């Protein structure tokens, strides 16, 4: 395990209305990463940060579009982050990514990024 | 100037005295519009300071999360304004120091592009 790695379950395709919960977990690095999040990338959009939170489970951020359908967890294993998704919209269809060692939503602060899982959310 | 390129300006000094801050502050573009206050100089590879990245996560000064320490204590040189420089007037005094080095990383690749703080 000389790599870190940051293995992304979960996810998927789903219609439009249902649920879906993407699962990441670290491994490969002995500390706490400080800050953990989901971004993605939209066809036809920039990534953008969804949710983060800090290794104390606070400093809790969401993208505007998620808050209050979204919910992203810490408390479920080291270096791990969750984020429940309901009632999904076909404008979340997306990659996601995890990342970890950053700072809020703001991409160009994190430093390792899983590979990307897709969610399609169908009408 | 990138980011990544205005770090290595600032602080790496990898090839490398009590007159070495006033020397340093001056070529490297640092009492050009102000007496940089404070301003720390690296002596390891660049190599082995771009790894600091991977190393360990801590909270930077400020409150931000994405700054990193060294595992290992770095060579440096702590250069800090004297009681009597006054821009245009700058003028430093040099220390060495052997401790752990604490970074901003940003970007992909993900390399320093601030230095934070010695420990």
């Amino acid at each position: 395990g000389s790599q870190v790695q940051l293995v992304e379950s979960g996810g998927g395709l789903v219609q439009a209305g249902g649920s879906l919960r993407l699962s990441c977990a670290a491994s490969g690095y002995a500390y706490t990463y400080i800050y953990m999040g989901w971004f993605r990338q939209a066809p036809g959009k920039e990534r953008e940060g969804v949710a983060a939170m800090d290794s104390g489970g606070g400093g809790t951020l969401y993208a505007d579009s998620v808050k209050g359908r979204f919910t992203i967890s810490r408390d479920k294993g080291k270096n791990t982050v969750y984020l429940q998704m309901d009632s999904l919209k076909p404008e979340d269809t997306a990659t996601y990514y995890c990342a970890a060692g950053g700072y809020e939503l703001r991409d160009r602060t994190y430093g390792q990024w899983g590979q990307g899982t897709q969610v399609t959310v169908s009408s | 100037e990138t980011a990544a390129a205005k770090f290595e300006r600032q602080h790496m000094d990898s090839s490398t005295s009590s007159n070495y801050c006033n020397q340093m502050m001056k070529s490297r573009n640092l009492t050009k519009d102000r007496c940089k206050p404070v301003n720390t100089f690296v002596h390891e590879s660049l190599a082995d300071v771009q790894a600091v990245c991977s190393q360990k996560n801590v909270a930077c000064k400020n409150g931000q999360t994405n700054c990193y320490q060294s595992y290992s204590t770095m060579s440096i040189t702590d250069c800090r304004e004297t009681g009597s420089s006054k821009y245009p007037n700058c003028a430093y005094k040099t220390t060495q120091a052997n401790k752990h080095i604490i970074v901003a990383c940003e970007g992909n690749p993900y390399v320093p592009v601030h230095f934070d703080a010695s420990v």
